[PDB]
């Protein structure tokens, strides 16, 4: 889980 | 003896066609009338119905609509090739795909 | 058409400006004075718009509210019956009905 | 020569479903307050 | 019970399934 | 090939993977004079061995490299289209009936161009979305796809209207306003055209769209636009008496 | 001890054919007819109707 | 015993208000064609002449947008999703006059 | 071998009636004059003239 | 609908009442224009 | 109008309307 | 052997996910009077179970 | 004697699934393809053509289209029950 | 339109696109390696005046005036009224 | 013609 | 106020 609400997750962070 | 006539029109190897062209020209592949703001911003569904001569034997229809089935292939580096179709009134795909 | 459609209705008088207003004025006048002969009445609509806000609810209120007893004995010369009427809140009755 | 009739087994429904008045607006619940009466239930007919 | 609905289908630009006026 | 997208493809350099799937069903893809079921009676089509050909143009390198990054630009890129160009809707009628109506949800029709349509013998259409028919039974020409339409002059008439009441011939153009006749069979107003039973509408709206005539008087179609599966070639009006 | 909504088997006596919409033909097999149909070898496959619920296989 | 209809999408602004009756086929024009051969029949057209005379028999009609909703809306009716206007199974209580 | 034998003749969806002649009844009807005609059938589908 | 059965072909009737209102706009010596509309049932192209 | 060699059910089918009767031609009741 | 059905346009914004079964329906209680006077099953009522 | 296998799946007290996700797969609740119903308010129409193996007795297909049920009851002052149902995917009630 | 120039759908044409280089090549070598095949023109028409919608019919019927009979002849007194803003070409 | 190729008659 | 309709 991730994020706010339990988002199922696809927040690996690729950051400019 | 005495006469009453009768007459038929057999047409065969062609299909008939309601071009949606305003004056029912064929002015361009894609019509006048298919690009008015009209159809081009507010979808419509459609209701429309046929005649046919009662056939005892087992018979089914067979209705077209004439829709763009453009494509278009590029080949970004060698042994790669990407195409994208395309079906303009009637889409092949769309949002919930 | 239009996210609003006002305007397209205003140009039928469907709900927009009564006669007395769009008719320029100096048509009133001639329509006001020979009414009781050729008169020019029953040809420029008005409208009727009803009242949009504040007039209906949108949570509740069944329409005909059902009252069971509370009571009830047979005498043989009458019957009592006693009832609870529980009018609501935001909510009027007019005991005719 | 006879023999036993079928056994039946006359019950309740599981959970007593059925028992009790949903999803079926017509005769469906309620729910407020008392003097002030504004129901806790609303039902369709496609709830299950 | 306000058994509400939030969904509009409309159509971008916004015409909702429509009809125009036939002018002789 | 006959995919549209890849009937004339132009390919560039690089190994490509291509493989394509072959009907054995005999009944499929042979025709018989009389429609007869061929995979009862006897019949069998084994496959022996199945080569792709292809003829290079021994265009010089020179000329061939600059081809090629010519037309890798992306404003450079290729496009086709299919010829019919159009969906195709099957619709069952019941065995023996009068009309069918059709109905589509409330969808845009942004680039529409027009309805074409027939009647077909449900016995001599394949429904090809699977890779078998164990009930396509007859074996003659299959109007589907062969070409071949024979029935579409069984239509007494045809109606349209958009999504309840708009009706599209259109704000009102054709002699019958709204319902677009081909066998209209009775006349007091004399609306059949050629010495047949067709309508003066529909024999404006036909000859109209297919050989572009019309407007400016029926004069019969030069034969680079009457091609074999056009309108002219294949009308044919007739008649005789009965006691 | 009831009634039947008085239902006494609707008689489709005037004609006009098709008096409900018509759901473009699927495109599968066992969707067109109910005809005894042919498998490749020449076999006879029996109709959509029956005896295909318990897929037979060789 | 049941007629299902339907309309597809529309703009229903406004949709002022549905009225129903019911009238025998045997008498009723076909009005597209003029000479409908097939009016084998003088009587009374309730069609164009305003002579509705089968409204005895309705029993129930059932108003649904976009297939969920239900436009005798919130509850407001006595049963709140289907216009009832024939009740041949009296009980609860429902049947006006006599 | 569908039987409709415990349905309420009416699932299937109903559409406008096409409100043009010819399909709204398959009774013999009758000319001006009395001549009657055949409903449905063939000798319907031929230009009939006199 | 429900219906009770009738044993004779017959009809519903299923009036949309919509708003229907026509425009009359003769400007000119012999120029009878109009605007038909039919709000929630209109059948105009254009 | 026969349906024979007919597919079985060429037609949209409509919500079973959740009435009470409309479901079946049967008997019924106490 | 088939039962074509449609919804008419719609908008999915949060649509989950379709699922289906089949019912007999001589078992099958009809919920818009309380009372059906042609249920006639004592038996499992898999609609309601 | 030869033998013709015959196969069969039962499979009972249960419901076919189909997801509405892009694979199809639980991810989450509000599933993948659900919030990529974008390009704002905008409409779909869905057709569906069931299979069966022809019974004999009437049947009743009992499609689940399935949608949040979210319903949000509120107390604001002692004796008032509010509340407020909002299914979503195919909606219901005319009080926006 | 973008999402129509794209595909050529409606845009502009095969020679007017392409870079003026393929032009000039295909222009070159069509004679044996044609490629005008490989990229369609799109082909649009035109939208605005060539319809009219004020309600005109396609095909009138004109009835005879009035007559004669010579019992050799036949005359017909036909008055080919056409409306204003439009054109019968008399062939048609 | 014109030079969005192919059409008529909004160029004069 | 603000009811009535005309």
């Amino acid at each position: 889980a991730s994020l706010a609400p339990r988002h199922g997750s696809r927040p690996f962070m690729g950051t400019w | 003896v005495p006469s009453l006539t009768q007459k038929k029109f057999l047409c065969d190897r062609t299909m008939w066609r309601i071009p949606f062209s305003s004056n029912f020209m064929s002015m361009g592949a894609l019509t006048d009338l298919g690009q008015n703001m009209l159809y081009a911003n507010s979808a419509h569904a459609l209701d429309m119905t046929f005649e046919v001569d009662p056939m005892d034997e087992p018979t089914l229809l067979y209705v077209l609509f004439e829709v763009f089935d453009v494509v278009r292939i590029h080949q970004p580096h060698r042994g790669v090739i990407e195409a994208v179709y395309l079906r303009t009134p009637f889409s092949a795909g769309n949002a919930t795909t | 058409a239009t996210p609003s459609m006002m305007p397209q209705w205003s140009y039928m008088h469907i709900a927009g400006q009564d006669a007395s207003e769009y008719l320029s004025p100096g048509l009133v006048q001639f329509a006001r004075a020979t009414d009781t002969y050729f008169s020019l009445g029953n040809k420029f609509r008005n409208p009727t718009v009803a009242p949009t806000h504040d007039v209906t609810t949108d949570r509740s209120q069944r329409l005909t509210l059902r009252f069971v007893p509370v009571d009830r004995e047979d005498t043989a010369y009458s019957y009592k019956v006693r009832f609870t009427l529980a009018v609501g809140d935001n909510r009027v009755l007019d005991m005719a009905s | 020569q006879a023999a036993p009739n079928r056994p039946n087994y006359i019950g309740f429904r599981d959970n007593f479903i059925g028992l009790m008045y949903y999803n079926s607006t017509g005769n469906m619940g309620v729910l407020a307050g008392q003097a002030s009466q504004l129901n806790a239930v609303v039902d369709l007919q496609d709830r299950n | 019970q306000p058994t509400m609905q939030l969904m509009v289908p409309k159509r971008q630009k916004l015409e909702e399934v429509l009809e125009n006026m036939k002018v002789d | 090939q006959k995919f549209f997208a890849i009937k004339n493809l132009l390919l560039l350099p690089g190994s490509y993977t291509y493989e394509w799937n072959f009907r054995k069903d005999v009944n499929m893809i042979l025709q018989s004079s009389l429609g007869n079921d061929l995979r009862v009676d006897g019949a069998s089509v084994r496959f022996d061995s199945i080569n792709l050909y292809a003829n290079f143009f021994p265009m010089a390198h020179n000329t061939a490299s600059t081809l090629e990054a010519m037309l890798r630009n992306d404003t450079n890129d290729q496009s086709f289209n299919d010829y019919l160009c159009a969906a195709n809707m099957l619709y069952p009628i019941p065995s023996n009936a009068t009309s069918v109506p059709i109905s589509i949800p409330s969808r845009n029709w942004a680039a529409f161009r027009g309805w074409s349509f027939t009647r077909l013998k449900t016995k001599e259409t394949p429904s090809l979305g699977s890779g078998f028919d164990p009930y396509f039974t007859y074996s003659g020409s299959v109007p589907y796809l062969d070409g071949t339409f024979y029935l579409n002059h069984t239509f007494k008439k045809v109606s349209i209207m958009f999504d309840s009441s708009v009706s599209w011939p259109g704000n009102d153009r054709l002699l019958t306003p709204n319902e677009f006749e081909i066998k209209r069979t009775v006349d007091g107003e004399g609306y059949n055209v050629a010495q047949c039973n067709m309508t003066k509408d529909w024999f404006l709206i036909q000859m109209l769209s297919h050989y572009n005539i019309g407007y400016q008087g029926f004069y019969v179609p030069e034969s680079y636009k009457d091609r074999m599966y056009s309108f002219f070639r294949n009308f044919q009006p007739m008649s005789r008496q009965v006691v | 001890m009831s009634g039947s909504m008085e239902g006494n088997a609707v008689s489709f006596k005037g004609g006009v054919f098709s008096p409900y919409l018509t759901t473009r033909l699927p495109a599968w097999a066992g969707v067109r007819q109910n005809v005894m149909g042919s498998n490749v070898d020449g076999r006879p496959v029996a109709p959509a109707n029956s005896a295909t619920l318990t897929y037979a296989t060789v």
